[PDB]
C-alpha cells in the first residue's frame, strides 16, 4: 500500500480514438484589475 | 504619475549663464510615457 504517485502515458500510434494523445493549451486570463497590456487587433481600412 | 502612467516632459535650450536658473519662458514637449503601475513617493538624482 506504498504507491509512487506518477504514471506515464502509453501513447502509441495504434491507440484507439480516445487513448491517442491530445495537446492542450488553456489561454487563462484575469480581467480588468490593471491597465490594459494585451488587446485583440484593432482592425483598419483604406483612407478616403 | 497618473493612473499607473509615468509621463516625462522635457526641453533643452542653449544658455550663457554663470550660477542661476535663467529668467524666461519654455514649453516642455512629452518624450515618453511608461505604463509601470508602481506607486512613487520618493526620488534622487544620479551624478558623475
Ligand atoms: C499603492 O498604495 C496604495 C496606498 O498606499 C495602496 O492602496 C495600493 O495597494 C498600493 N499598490 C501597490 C501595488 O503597492
Amino acid at each position: 500500500n506504498c504507491y509512487f504517485p506518477l504514471q506515464s502515458y502509453g501513447f502509441q500510434p495504434t491507440n484507439g480514438v480516445g487513448y491517442q494523445p491530445y495537446r492542450v493549451v488553456v489561454l487563462s486570463f484575469e480581467l480588468l484589475h490593471a491597465p490594459a497590456t494585451v488587446c485583440g487587433p484593432k482592425k483598419s481600412t483604406n483612407l478616403v | 504619475n497618473i493612473d499607473g502612467y509615468f509621463k516625462i516632459y522635457s526641453k533643452h535650450t542653449p544658455i550663457n549663464l554663470v550660477r542661476d536658473l535663467p529668467q524666461g519662458f519654455s514649453a516642455l514637449e512629452p518624450l515618453v510615457d511608461l505604463p509601470i503601475g508602481i506607486n512613487i513617493t520618493r526620488f534622487q538624482t544620479l551624478l558623475a
